[PDB]
């Protein structure tokens, strides 16, 4: 558990201000500091905000910090894409022996770009993996804006839940989103129903791949 | 300039236990009564959690507070003539599974026995993967995601790679010896419930080309010291 | 203006001392950065339960500063005989044991 305060979540529109409060009490943010870091996606976190106010070299401007009592805020002036990223509270607590605390961290989500319905390919369990006696499906999902699906697999029609994985969504090169998705079934159960299908549910509307052993 | 790297990714068994260190570079690890003096602390994070604190080391001495959460199975210790820090954590259980950074920070200021910090962690190491389970290593099948019409758009067409019950992470993927790489994507893992983990590499290509050139999939684990490639062809 | 009392870590920064009245000043660093703030001061002969005995001769000794490892000095006018000097409370208090006469 965290042993600051911060919202899970935070969004903007590029070129709005967004910021992100950090409440702590009287032994950590009260009488020490609050330290900010930002964590982009696959990296390590990075100190973003020092001591309530302070940017380390190479942190534009736009990036600003202030402390008030037991809380402090992160103000992200002139979002921009770059910026989606967790941002991570941190001050030192003196009680007892003395221990780093930390937010639970905030994601920060920046809506700047254009709505774009997902791109989905959907194959087959392949002759080599039904000759290992398996059968994984998989649902490769690709291009699309803004970044949160859903997944629904199909026996035929009925829903399927079980042997179900799939991959939390990333943002690519092309600053669109993608995710994978696989359904595991014995090759019995692959030839034993007519199709299967992955559903993706994007924004209200669904796009549907089906395959066929045949 | 200033710069930790750490040791690499570390895969053991419930009830093992790891060392991880953390090797410091642009600056003097230790003060000397001259230089600025840092600590060494390290902070771990499981995959899409927070940030959790473990304990800080101040090279000097080499005293150290861990957190409450690790007393009894940390150790932190440091070689000051190589600039290396390190952590040892010990009883793994799975929930040990993370990321684990060492972080540099202003040492902090002495009140009796109490130790104050007043700085950020103002540089962190690229992390070090420790994965605790049951499983033991094993080197991935690699099945071809064949194109078909099916998997074809207009003119072009998706082949891929499927790297299926390999452990532990990572595997790294590339086409045609890395001659390849615009159009390709290589997803993140699943771990299945057996413990193994899969993933996809996938290509767009121009459907043209299915019958002029060769589309080699080139799987590596080091892990389990296991390369193999794959041709994924249309049929 | 309304000071709360200091919450963090005192430290001796030199050794208490007479003054010509018999009084003592003592100089204290302070760890946090809540200030200004309330320096907890007393002299004490029962450490467990912190009864006083003595009295301040700083009317509002205050940390000033609101960052950390600021200095600030106050003046305390013991009992006759054997007692402590006490600054902060809790178990971060600091303690000197102070012999007038």
């Amino acid at each position: 558990s965290y042993e600051l305060t911060q919202p899970p979540s935070a969004s903007g529109t590029p070129g709005q201000r967004v910021t992100i409060s950090c409440s702590g009490s009287s032994s950590n943010i009260g009488n020490n500091y609050v330290h900010w870091y930002q964590q982009l996606p696959g990296s390590a976190p990075k100190l973003l905000i020092y001591r309530n106010n302070q940017r380390p070299s190479g942190v534009p401007d736009r990036f600003s910090g202030s402390k008030s009592g037991t809380s402090g805020s992160l103000a992200i002036s002139g979002l921009r894409s770059e910026d989606e990223a967790d941002y991570y509270c941190a001050s030192w607590d003196d009680s007892l022996s003395g221990h780093w605390v930390f937010g639970g961290g905030t994601k920060v989500t920046v809506l700047g770009q254009p709505k774009a319905a997902p791109s989905v390919t959907l194959f087959p369990p392949s002759s080599e993996e039904l000759q290992a006696n398996k059968a994984t499906l998989v649902c490769l999902i690709s291009d699309f804006y803004p970044g949160a699906v859903t997944v629904a697999w199909k026996a035929d029609s009925s829903p399927v839940k079980a042997g179900v994985e799939t991959t939390t969504p990333s943002k690519q090169s092309n600053n669109k989103y993608a995710a994978s998705s696989y359904l595991s079934l014995t090759p019995e159960q692959w030839k034993s129903h007519r199709s299967y299908s992955c559903q993706v549910t994007h924004e209200g509307s669904t796009v549907e791949k089906t395959v066929a052993p045949t | 300039e200033v710069q930790l790297v750490q040791s690499g990714a570390e895969v053991k068994k419930p009830g093992a236990s790891v060392k991880v260190s953390c090797k410091a570079s642009g600056y003097t690890f230790t003060s000397g009564h001259t230089f600025p003096s840092y600590d060494i602390n390290w902070v771990r994070q499981a995959t899409g959690q927070g940030l959790e604190w473990m304990g800080w080391m101040n090279p000097n001495r080499g005293n150290t507070g861990y957190a409450q959460k690790f007393q009894g199975r940390v150790t932190m210790t440091r070689n000051t003539s190589i600039n290396t820090a390190y952590m040892e954590l010990s009883s793994l259980r799975s929930e040990d599974t993370a990321v684990y950074y060492c972080a540099r920070v202003r040492s902090g200021t002495n009140y009796g026995s109490y130790y104050y910090y007043y700085y950020g962690m103002d540089v962190w190491g690229q992390g070090t993967t420790v994965t605790v389970s049951s499983a033991s290593t094993k080197g991935p099948s690699v099945f071809p995601l064949a194109p078909s019409s099916k998997s074809t758009s207009g003119g072009t067409a998706a082949l891929g790679c499927l790297v299926k019950d390999y452990f532990p992470e990572p595997v790294t993927v590339s086409w045609n010896s890395g001659a390849l790489t615009s159009g390709v994507h290589t997803f993140p893992a699943v771990l299945q419930s057996s413990g193994l983990y899969s993933l996809s590499s996938v290509v767009t290509v121009p459907s043209s080309s299915l019958g002029t050139q060769t589309y080699i999939c080139n799987v590596n684990h080091k892990p389990s010291n296991t390369k193999v490639d794959k041709r994924v062809e249309p049929k | 203006v309304s000071y709360s009392l200091c919450t963090a870590a005192f430290t001796f920064t030199k050794i208490p001392a007479e003054t010509l009245h018999g009084t003592v000043t003592v100089e204290v660093q302070y760890a946090g950065t809540d200030g200004p703030c309330k320096v907890p001061a007393q002299m004490a002969v029962d450490m467990q339960t912190l009864t006083p005995v003595g009295r301040l001769i700083t009317a509002n000794p205050v940390i000033t500063e609101s960052t950390e490892n600021s200095k600030m000095m106050l003046e305390l006018d013991p009992p006759f005989g054997d007692s402590y000097i006490v600054i902060g409370v809790g178990e971060k208090k600091i303690t000197h044991h102070w012999h007038r006469s």
